[PDB]
């Protein structure tokens, strides 16, 4: 007699998987929060003086 | 007479962090040499070792503020 | 230390009785000379503003602010010195 | 003397589940509330 | 003096169903009632005096 | 100074502050070793159908567990106190400077001849000029002669402030009344940052440290047009 | 029915009141440093007598009058005592602390010495010698007290417990009176301040202490105490004593040593 | 059959592997049938059917170590709700940047990094590992 | 009967209860706080615009989570609950000054809210240093209502200190001896010998504070010859104690946790766990100075501080390996409470080593006042005491209740928990190692990426404490009631069913001296 | 440890109820402060 | 130096504090305040457990100096056993205030 | 201590005892599986009579399982335990958990 | 049909523990290693080298002109 995981496991286990991953990778690239990542091989520096 | 003074050496007396003491005991130093020698008649200028020293040591406020208890007489330090 | 006495077979009723009124009592008495006898007023020291003693970073919360609670006139001045 | 036994030791009924979680949400929500509340008054006051 | 312990432990061990605090008798109750009075009261002065002190008055 | 996202600690600009480098990175390593056993040892004990819950015999285990620990805390502790010693050593300093914290900004005092003193405050960042530093430029840096032992006197005029430069292994409190001594020696000329390090009230976030560190001559130009 | 020796206390008020009182008298204090005003402090000192009063009455009541007090609870009081005085003495720990700080190494605010320029310390031979004799006579006397009630002489145990109790209060007369002729006040400095919070809360405790004794006088007058059972004045006799010794290292520390 | 909360004090039956033979049996008020049953276990157990033995078992037991061991599903709830409720997070995370937090400094602009990280290389931050040590002062471009 | 039974109290299980219902309260107002420290350091700038109401915030968050949420939970709830249930004791000794200790509480946290309302709030840190605490930086009432606020804490906990040591050492089985008693049993009574010794010196320092602030005074305040860091002295020979008396009963109910759910009859070592105990309460009295590595001592001092901080790992030490031995051939259950068990003696661990490394003076001149201590303390304080509280609730619920939990919402709550507070505190090593200030309201720029992901996972941990709200709502919502607990022979608090009945041992244990 | 079965079982239904009231005691008022904190700033 | 006045507690203790007293003169221990002295603990010498009802709860120390004390409800009835050492234990109901 | 011969003689004649009792039965049987061990077939051959005495079949079986549970991951243990009871199983007519079905979950 | 041989049957968690435990401390002075040759080693020699043919009046002479300093224009 199956029991609530048995029947609802894989169904919560992939639609939470999904869910978490979709709305972290949103919030982190597409609302405009500044990381300050390293500007080691990615910024041009200019002159400033 | 032995001057050339960079800055106040080290001092075997006050071997460690807290300096507030080097600082006091040469300001003491200094005004009772300068008492001495202003009184008995003589030269000032013996003294000034003890001045150079506070002067490098002790925060301008504190200098400021025992000259003006020495001229005010509530100076504590015995004189 | 044993003192300078002896007893110590019972230390009974007695015994502390015997040395409150032969000992203890006697003693305070002889304090009490000593004192009522050194006792008889200084001649109060002159008034010096130093700025380690007197203070007052804030006023007191009774009478104005400037008396401390047992201020004797006689022996204790304000900052600006002796009262009147 | 007292009633003993379970849902009967404690200060708070539980003998009805949605007054229950009326009584746990006041009780929890106040205490949480509370310090954006005393900001709130701090940055009013002045 | 004389010793009158005996009839206080029969007063106090009276079986009345009263808690030690108001076993004394009728005194033990207007005591009761006034601390707890001065207690609530003053508690409620308290956070009046509270409310008065979180503002500002100017 | 700090860059975007660092990990450990800004590179040594002190020989000092390199000491401390090559012991943090042996404690680290011995961290690393306890932690990843301690670890390991836990999922073994829980990856087993085996069992033996009928009583154990304690005392012989409990050596190895108290002596071992013991031997270690000795390979800490030996490096660590040669380099304490070694900040307090007998030094020789060539030039004397007083810092003063305050409410909240710095103040300087170099009084070894002259009388030069001077404040320290924040750049505010809506002053600041292109490529400076949000909250770590001062108006007046504390300008140094380079290669010379200092002797920097610290003490506070209102509450306590603490000095502190990272990259040159320097931290000192600043209590009124009292005058707390360290020393100061740097390996290269440049720009060193640091920021207040006891809480002294509201702006305690915005008082920094700039030291500006030169050849001795530029040192001394400096000092006479600084008074 | 229990077939333990311990004893099940009746629901009580006296912890809530004693809480509020508390409350009471913190809040006004803060109302009267502040706010200029008593009215509050007034109120918690006074719930706090009465809380006070109500709950020692019960215990005697438990005790004297319902016989709660078995061996087994008895020791238990004993050890709570012990505990509660050991607590007291970590307090006074933290003054004695303030003042070796201050004056084995002054500093130069104060004229770099002890005691500090400007500053006339009291002779310690004249009244704190006496002081300290009154103190050390009503340690004797309080020992002859408790020998006469264990030899169950009623007599003899209420002179002692009234001479001590005298002793008592002679200190503390001795002592405000010494208070009001010092030439130096709670604002001179770390000097005022570490001798009159020091022997300040050590007045404080002489009181409590003779207010206990003198709580032991009229129960042992009303015949409460047996020859045997007599905790309530043990616990004032041991807390006699602790008064006495941190009186004698305050007058070796401050009076003497600090002069 | 039925146990209550009122037999705290009574042996009661406990499955665990380490405690294999529990204080009572599973089963206490037997039927007619289940009775005679057990006059026939007094009997040799050859005689027993398949069906009979396993029926006593299960009078005596309540589950089998078979039964007791079996691992379960649950795992998959668990993680799964788990980052469900940390997905939710990023929602509240989401709120916060659109509606509490303000732009943020001017000295994080594009062109105000590209200054900054210039002057950092002229004054040769961390030059021994941590940062201008990664620059290439001649070529000019960022050690590759 | 409502107001006689619970305002009334002499009995140790209600008094227990009313213990656990304030620090839970008291937790909800100090996660509120820590979010706002959060909120103001997740991006550049400022977000309160009032760098003294950040300072408020930060210091209210560490009293009410240290003197209002941890130690009510741990000695006045788990303590009055479990002590006399565990020895077989009627009630505590003396169980109407008990109910002082709890009724003192409410009062106190009254004057600490009291004082962030009136002024500008005590913005001081939690350690509350003169001169930035005296009447001149602090004007006005705010740090006179937390000076008071301290004092009723610390009375309730020395009063609750003297009673359970007195009922611990007085109100056994008269056979059985102080090594027959649960180490929970220990690890309260050593808790309490520590509050007994360190609080009264608390006392003397901030009546001294409170004397410099309004009587004219001048302790800490160098112009009448008084020095600030005397203050220190006694704060920390106070502060050093609280933070082992913050540890303590949870390494007791961690022990107890490790054992039931490993099937075993006793911990491993039960005389070493002893050992160990009291070695850290007695080293805990001598090494405080190591929070004052800056202030300007001297080196002999400083090197004996570095060398008597560092012995302390090895009793510990002991204790970390006989949980771990303990678990050694265990029948394991994977409960809830051995979730939270197992991670406090992983993070527990973490956190422990990182003191060691803040131990040298040397290495402490340049990680001190930075988020490194910050780091640390959070790892032994919210993954060590925090798990601890949580195992220990979620075991013993069933016991205080009659009702069980659902276990699989248990192990969600858990699992979010484990992610937020990692996520929180493990970037700050980072921003501690380049040099970020504690107690700041803002950043230079570069420290930007740490604190965003700090803030973010601060947000994960708030999730996790809605749910176990509502986790335990569901509980008594649903009423499923307890029938059978396995390992009673061992355990005896469990003995009396689920609750116990309002009086237990009313006719004591018979146990024989033989 | 075992138990009865819920006297007063909580559905799934009711569980989403319970969860969501709980999560907005905590989320609305904190929330609105939030919210308007810029409002109190300059005010 | 000499007189009385001072009550005993023969003459003036009074409810469970005289209770106590007069069962230990009589060598009587109703309220529990020492340990009980084992019997050999077998099957016909069982440790006898007094009680004012039917069930009590027995801690049995199996062996000197151990550290863990086997708990159990000892009921009206047969002798039980310890759990863990097999030690017998028989419950004798009753009287004790009479 | 004592030798491993020793131990598994005590044990043999614990159960070998003639009139032991359930109680005494099961004590056994929970007290061993407490060692670091999995019974040598002659222990458990004679805690199987002590069942067949008892008239207790399902005892029996009980202790089959628990003999397969204490080898752990260590799969050729039962099967050897088996094989050196099987002429104690036949005579007694005991079943093994396996022929009944009570192995599979 | 051949008989089975008798296996090991006690101390299986003793022998486990043996067996593991030695792997748990090889990890470690093997990863002992690895710290103290990715990290430690690496740094003495990064200081080393950076060190070995610096000069302190040149790189003050390239600050300077970038601009940098208060004191030096
Ligand atoms: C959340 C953000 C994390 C960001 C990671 C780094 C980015 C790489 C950049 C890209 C890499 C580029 C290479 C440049 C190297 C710079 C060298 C240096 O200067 O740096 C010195 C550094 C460098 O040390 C490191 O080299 C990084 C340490 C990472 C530790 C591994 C655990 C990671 C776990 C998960 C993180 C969060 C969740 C739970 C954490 C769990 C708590 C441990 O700073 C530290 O001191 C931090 C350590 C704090 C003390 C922690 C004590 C024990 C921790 C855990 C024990 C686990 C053992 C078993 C093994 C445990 C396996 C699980
Ligand atoms: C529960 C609270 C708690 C606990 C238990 C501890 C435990 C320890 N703490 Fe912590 N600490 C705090 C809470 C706590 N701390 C707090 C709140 C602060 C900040 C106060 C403030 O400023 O606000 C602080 C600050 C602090 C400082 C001040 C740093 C500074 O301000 O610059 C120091 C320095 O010595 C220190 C060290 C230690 C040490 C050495 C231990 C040890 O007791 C740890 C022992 C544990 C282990 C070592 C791990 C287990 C052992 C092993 C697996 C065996 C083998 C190990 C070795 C051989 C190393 N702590
Ligand atoms: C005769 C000796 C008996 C002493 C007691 C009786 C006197 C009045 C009340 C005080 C008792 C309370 C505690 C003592 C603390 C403060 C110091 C009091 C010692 C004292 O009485 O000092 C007086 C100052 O008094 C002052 O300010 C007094 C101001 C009164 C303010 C009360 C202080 C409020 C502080 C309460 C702190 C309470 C916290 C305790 C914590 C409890 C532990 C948890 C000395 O007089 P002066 O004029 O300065 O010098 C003499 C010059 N001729
Ligand atoms: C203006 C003056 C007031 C200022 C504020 C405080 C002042 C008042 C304090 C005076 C202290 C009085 C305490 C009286 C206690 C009376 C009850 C009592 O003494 O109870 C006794 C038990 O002891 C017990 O609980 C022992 C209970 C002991 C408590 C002792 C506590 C000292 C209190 C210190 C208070 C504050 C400390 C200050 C810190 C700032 C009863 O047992 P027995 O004696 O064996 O009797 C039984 C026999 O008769 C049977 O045959
Ligand atoms: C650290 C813990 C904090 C965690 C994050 C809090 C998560 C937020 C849940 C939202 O709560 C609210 O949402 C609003 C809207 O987004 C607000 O409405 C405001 O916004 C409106 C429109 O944008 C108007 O409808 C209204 O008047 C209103 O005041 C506001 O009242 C508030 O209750
Ligand atoms: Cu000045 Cu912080
Ligand atoms: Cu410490
Ligand atoms: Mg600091
Ligand atoms: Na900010
Ligand atoms: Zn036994």
């Amino acid at each position: 007699a199956p029991d609530f995981h048995d029947k609802y496991g894989n169904a919560v286990l992939a639609s939470g998987a999904t869910f978490c991953v979709a709305v972290w990778v949103y919030m982190a690239t597409q609302i405009g929060i500044e990381w300050n990542p390293s500007p080691v091989g990615r910024v041009t520096p200019k002159e400033w003086r | 007479k032995i001057k050339n003074y960079q800055t106040a050496p080290f001092d075997s007396r006050f071997p460690n962090q807290n300096q507030t003491r080097n600082c006091w005991q040469n300001y003491l130093d200094f005004h009772r040499c300068e008492k001495a020698m202003t009184a008995k008649g003589g030269d000032v200028s013996v003294c000034e070792w003890y001045r150079r020293v506070y002067k490098s040591l002790c925060p301008i406020s504190w200098v400021s503020t025992w000259d003006d208890r020495r001229a005010e007489g509530t100076f504590p330090g015995k004189i | 230390a044993s003192a300078a006495k002896g007893d110590h077979g019972g230390t009974g009723a007695r015994t502390w009785r015997f040395l409150t009124f032969g000992l203890a009592l006697p003693s305070v008495a002889l304090c009490t000379l000593n004192s009522w006898l050194h006792s008889g007023h200084r001649e109060r020291p002159a008034f010096i503003p130093y700025h380690h003693l007197r203070i007052r970073t804030k006023p007191f919360s009774w009478g104005d602010g400037n008396h401390t609670f047992f201020h004797n006139p006689r022996v204790n001045p304000l900052p600006t010195g002796y009262e009147k | 003397h007292y009633e003993e036994g379970p849902g009967k030791n404690i200060p708070f009924s539980v003998e009805n589940k949605w007054r229950l979680l009326a009584m746990m949400t006041l009780f929890f929500g106040s205490g949480f509330a509370a310090p954006f509340f005393i900001v709130r008054h701090q940055l009013l006051k002045k | 003096f004389e010793n009158r312990v005996a009839e206080k432990q029969k007063l106090f061990q009276e079986d009345n169903g009263l808690p030690v605090h108001l076993k004394g008798g009728a005194t033990d109750n207007i005591l009761y009632r006034v601390t707890m009075t001065l207690c609530l009261g003053g508690t409620l002065y308290s956070l009046y005096c509270l409310g008065w002190a979180s503002f500002p008055h100017k | 100074m700090a860059y975007p996202m660092q990990l450990g600690f800004q590179d040594a600009t002190s020989p000092i502050m390199e000491e401390l480098l090559h012991f943090h990175d042996h404690t680290l390593m011995i961290v690393f070793l306890i932690s990843s056993l301690v670890l390991y040892i836990i999922s073994l004990m829980l990856t087993t159908k085996l069992t033996h819950t009928s009583t154990m015999d304690a005392q012989e285990v409990e050596t190895i567990w108290t002596i071992l620990p013991a031997i270690i805390l000795i390979l800490i502790a030996l490096p660590s106190l040669r380099i304490l010693y070694m900040m307090d050593e007998i030094n020789n300093p060539s030039l004397t400077v007083k810092t003063m914290g305050h409410q909240w900004y710095w103040s300087y005092e170099y009084t070894d001849y002259e009388d030069l003193s001077f404040d320290s405050y924040m750049i505010p960042t809506s002053e600041l000029k292109p490529g400076e530093l949000r909250l770590l430029e001062v108006d007046n840096r504390v300008v140094l002669p380079m290669e010379m032992t200092i002797r920097m006197l610290v003490s506070s005029e209102d509450v306590l402030h603490s000095w502190a430069v990272p990259s040159l292994g320097l931290k000192t409190d600043a209590i009124p009344g009292r005058l707390n001594q360290t020393t100061l020696m740097s390996s290269r000329p440049g720009l060193y940052y640091g920021q207040c390090s006891e809480i002294c009230g509201s702006n305690h976030s915005f008082m920094p440290i700039v030291l500006e560190l030169v050849p001795l001559k530029y040192f001394e130009k400096w000092s006479a047009s600084m008074l | 029915h229990q077939t333990h020796a311990y004893h099940m206390v009746n629901p009580s008020p006296w912890p809530l009141t004693g809480a509020l009182s508390a409350l009471l008298m913190t809040s006004g204090l803060t109302m009267w440093f502040h706010f200029n005003s008593m009215t509050l402090l007034m109120i918690g000192l006074t719930t706090n007598m009465l809380t006070m009063y109500q709950w020692w009455r019960d215990v005697i009541r438990e005790s004297t009058f319902q016989g709660h007090h078995t061996p087994a609870v008895q020791k238990g009081l004993r050890y709570g005592m012990i505990l509660f005085i050991i607590s007291e003495v970590l307090f006074f720990t933290g003054f004695f602390w303030a003042f070796y700080h201050s004056s084995l190494a002054p500093t130069p605010e104060l004229g770099g010495c002890w005691p500090p320029t400007g500053i006339h310390p009291l002779n310690p031979l004249e009244v704190p010698l006496l002081n300290t004799s009154v103190l050390l006579a009503s340690g004797v006397s309080i020992t002859w007290a408790h020998h006469s009630l264990m030899e169950g002489d009623r007599k003899h145990m209420l002179q002692a417990l009234f001479i001590t109790i005298t002793l008592g209060v002679y200190f503390t007369l001795l002592q405000a009176s010494e208070y009001y002729e010092a030439p130096f006040t709670i604002s001179d400095g770390v000097y005022g301040s570490t001798f009159f919070v020091a022997t300040g809360f050590h007045g404080l405790h002489v009181i409590i202490g003779s207010t206990f004794l003198i709580v032991c006088f009229f129960r042992q007058l009303k015949f409460h105490f047996t020859s045997n059972h007599h905790f309530g004045f043990e616990a004032a006799a041991w807390y006699w004593h602790f008064v006495d010794v941190v009186w004698l290292f305050l007058y070796v520390s401050i009076y003497w040593w600090g002069s | 059959s039925v146990v209550k909360s009122e037999d705290y004090a009574l042996p009661s039956y406990v499955d665990r592997r380490d405690y294999p033979l529990p204080d009572v049996a599973h089963v206490k008020n037997l039927s007619a049938s289940q009775k005679a049953l057990k006059e026939k276990e007094k009997a040799s157990w050859s005689s027993l059917s398949i069906d009979e033995k396993v029926e006593l078992y299960r009078l005596k037991f309540k589950e089998s170590f078979a039964e007791m061991n079996r691992s379960t599903n649950e795992w998959k709830t668990v993680v799964g709700a788990a980052m469900f409720f940390i997905g939710f997070t990023a929602l509240l995370l989401i709120w916060e940047k659109h509606y509490v937090y303000g732009p943020i400094p001017h000295t994080f602009e594009e062109e105000w990094v590209a200054k900054q990280t210039k002057r950092m290389l002229d004054m040769k931050v961390a030059p021994i590992q941590g940062f201008s040590a990664k620059w290439d002062y001649d070529k000019n471009e960022w050690k590759k | 009967m409502f107001i006689n039974r619970w305002l009334f109290s002499t009995n140790h299980k209600d008094i227990g209860t009313l213990y656990l219902l304030f620090g839970a309260w008291a937790g909800m107002v100090g996660t509120a706080l820590s979010l706002l420290i959060r909120a103001e350091l997740g991006q550049p700038g400022t977000l309160l615009g009032d760098d003294q109401i950040y300072n408020v915030v930060v210091t209210a968050h560490a009293f009410v989570m240290i003197f209002f949420m941890v130690m009510p939970i741990m000695i006045g709830g788990f303590g009055n609950w479990l002590v006399p249930l565990m020895i077989g004791a009627p009630d505590m000794a003396f169980p109407r000054m008990n109910n002082m200790s709890f009724w003192l509480l409410p009062p106190s946290f009254l004057l600490l809210l009291a004082s962030s309302m009136v002024e500008a709030g005590a913005g001081t840190g939690w350690t509350v240093y003169p001169p930035l605490a005296g009447n001149l930086a602090h004007a006005g009432a705010s740090v006179d209502l937390t000076i008071f606020s301290l004092h009723l804490a610390g009375v309730s906990s020395i009063l609750g200190a003297i009673n359970f040591i007195t009922t611990i050492i007085n109100m056994k089985p008269p056979a059985m001896s102080q090594y027959q008693t649960p180490l929970f049993v220990w690890s309260v009574m050593i808790t309490a010998v520590l509050l007994l010794l360190s609080l009264p010196v608390l006392a003397a320092g901030i009546t001294m504070l409170l004397t410099d602030r309004n009587l004219n005074t001048t302790f800490f305040d160098p112009a009448g010859g008084g020095d600030p860091i005397l203050y220190q002295h006694l704060f920390w020979f106070f502060g050093h104690p609280e933070v082992y008396i913050l540890i303590l009963p949870g390494f007791g109910m961690i022990s107890h946790i490790v054992t039931y759910y490993s099937g075993k009859k006793e911990p491993f070592g039960y005389m070493g766990m002893v050992w160990a105990m009291m070695s850290i309460g007695f080293l805990g009295f001598i090494v405080w100075a190591h929070h004052m590595f800056t202030v300007g001592m001297d080196v002999d001092t400083r090197a004996y501080f570095t060398s008597a901080t560092m012995i302390i790992a090895i009793p510990t030490g002991v204790k970390v390996f006989s949980w771990l031995a303990t678990l050694h051939g265990g029948n394991i259950k994977w409960s809830p409470a051995m979730m939270w068990a197992l991670g406090f003696i992983f993070l527990f661990t973490v956190g422990g080593l990182t003191g060691i490394v803040l131990a040298n003076s040397s290495l402490d001149i340049v990680l001190h006042d930075t988020y490194y201590v910050v780091a640390h303390f959070h790892y032994v304080l919210s993954m060590g005491a925090v798990f601890a509280i949580m195992g220990g609730f979620v075991h013993w619920f069933p016991l205080f209740s009659g009702y069980t939990l659902n276990d699989t919402w248990a192990k969600i709550h858990f699992a979010i928990m484990f992610v937020g507070v990692n996520m929180t505190f493990f970037p700050q090593h980072f921003l501690g190692l380049s040099g970020m200030p504690r107690r700041y309201s803002d950043y230079p720029d570069a420290y930007t990426m740490w604190n965003t992901i700090s803030s973010m996972g601060s947000f994960i941990s708030l999730t996790a404490v809605m749910l176990m709200v509502f986790i335990i709502w569901e509980a008594f919502a649903s009423k499923r009631e307890v029938l059978t607990v396995d390992l009673t022979t061992t355990n005896l608090e469990w003995l009396n069913g689920c609750p116990p009945p309002y009086h237990t041992f009313e006719e004591p244990t018979y146990v024989n001296l033989k | 440890i075992t138990a009865k079965p819920a006297k007063t079982p909580t559905s799934p239904k009711e569980q989403a109820i319970g969860l969501s009231v709980t999560f907005l005691s905590f989320l609305l008022p904190a929330g609105w402060v939030l919210y308007h904190l810029d409002n109190y700033k300059k005010s | 130096a000499s007189g009385g006045g001072v009550p005993t507690d023969e003459e003036q203790a009074t409810g469970l504090e005289r209770e106590v007293m007069l069962a230990a003169r009589k060598g009587q221990d109703p309220y529990n305040i020492l340990a009980p002295k084992a019997t050999s603990g077998t099957k016909e010498d069982p440790n006898l457990v007094p009680s004012i009802t039917n069930k009590r709860i027995v801690g049995c120390i199996c062996e000197e100096d151990n550290s863990t004390v086997i708990w159990f409800w000892l009921h009206k009835g047969e002798a039980q056993r310890c759990p863990s050492c097999g030690t017998h234990y028989k419950l004798v109901p009753h009287q004790l205030a009479h | 201590h004592e030798t491993d011969e020793e131990f598994d003689a005590r044990w043999v004649t614990y159960f070998n005892k003639p009139d032991i009792d359930a109680w005494e039965l099961r004590k056994g049987m929970n007290t061993l599986v407490g060692y670091d061990l999995v019974p040598e077939p002659k222990i458990i051959d004679a805690a199987l009579r002590a069942c067949r005495r008892l008239n207790d079949f399902a005892s029996a079986v009980r202790i089959l399982e628990v003999v397969k549970d204490k080898a752990g991951p260590h799969k050729e243990i039962y099967p050897y335990v088996i094989q050196e009871l099987r002429p104690t199983l036949n005579e007694l007519g005991i079943s093994t958990p396996e022929e009944l079905g009570l192995d599979k979950v | 049909s051949t008989a089975l041989a008798k296996p090991q049957m006690r101390g299986l968690l003793a022998r486990r523990l043996r067996f593991h435990i030695v792997g748990a401390f090889m990890v470690s002075l093997g990863f002992a290693t690895f710290y103290k040759f990715a990290v430690a080693e690496k740094r003495k020699k990064a200081y080393a080298d950076f060190y070995r043919n610096y000069d302190s009046m040149k790189d003050f002479e390239e600050m300077r002109k970038a601009g940098i300093f208060q004191s030096a224009k």
